[PDB]
């Protein structure tokens, strides 16, 4: 059967990424703050 | 001495392309994009609730 | 409200039909505005029956089975609004008024969900419908 349109999932909206950028983008929100605690512990 | 110049072959050109098409012609400009469904964002809300 | 909305056979409206194109109005072939637990037909075969989906009868009745997934947040949510609206009786006879609200809060919460559950559902449906020209 030639197909029509198929039926996004629930977890269909962050499709135009990869899940390795989207856990990426987590390591990088979490050494960030890091820095910036380590950053403010150095300094007035 | 149908084989040798095509009787066979010119009549299967016909006969296969007589009864109407269904290709190229509605792929491209038979097609509007619709509103988003909610289905599309629904697992936000699931997020978010 | 909410027990006039959960009882009705009202929730939502149904035409299923197929088109005259040159200049002619629509021949509608199946139509019914139905609910969740039972189904009452308009105008298919002009036939009466309040009909339960538990019992089958040919892409409506599988929308008939999607909506059996909507099914438990509009009980849930019965539940606590009418834990929360006794209790705010007998705290006027405070804790007993506070928490009650807090039932109306995780009521429309579930009321959300279920209408999360409901409409998605039906747009599952909508466009799992096979697609013809004819076919409004």
């Amino acid at each position: 059967k030639k197909p029509q349109k198929s039926k996004p999932g629930v977890f269909s909206f962050l499709d135009p990424l990869a899940y390795e950028i989207w856990m990426c983008i987590v390591f990088a929100y979490i050494g960030v703050s890091v820095v910036l605690f380590l950053v403010s512990r150095f300094s007035p | 001495k149908l084989s040798e110049q095509g009787v066979l072959d010119k009549l299967k050109n016909k006969w296969w392309y007589d009864k109407g098409e269904c290709g190229a012609k509605d792929s491209g400009s038979k097609e509007k994009t619709s509103a988003l469904s909610l289905s599309n964002v629904a697992g936000v809300f699931y997020i978010l609730v | 409200l909410l027990g006039i909305a959960v009882s009705t056979d009202y929730w939502l409206y149904l035409e299923e039909g197929i088109i005259l194109p040159q200049n002619q109005s629509t021949e509608v072939k199946m139509s019914l505005h139905s609910g969740l637990w039972r189904v009452c037909f308009l105008a298919g075969e002009e036939r009466g029956r309040c009909f339960t989906i538990e019992y089958v009868m040919e892409s409506t009745v599988n929308v008939l089975k999607m909506i059996r997934s909507a099914t438990p947040f509009p009980l849930v949510s019965l539940f606590f609004m009418f834990i929360g609206f006794i209790l705010s009786n007998i705290g006027h006879i405070t804790i007993l008024a506070f928490v009650s609200g807090i039932f109306f809060i995780l009521s429309g919460l579930s009321l959300v969900v279920g209408l999360v559950l409901y409409i998605s559902s039906i747009n599952d449906e909508m466009l799992n419908r096979t697609k013809d020209a004819e076919t409004y």
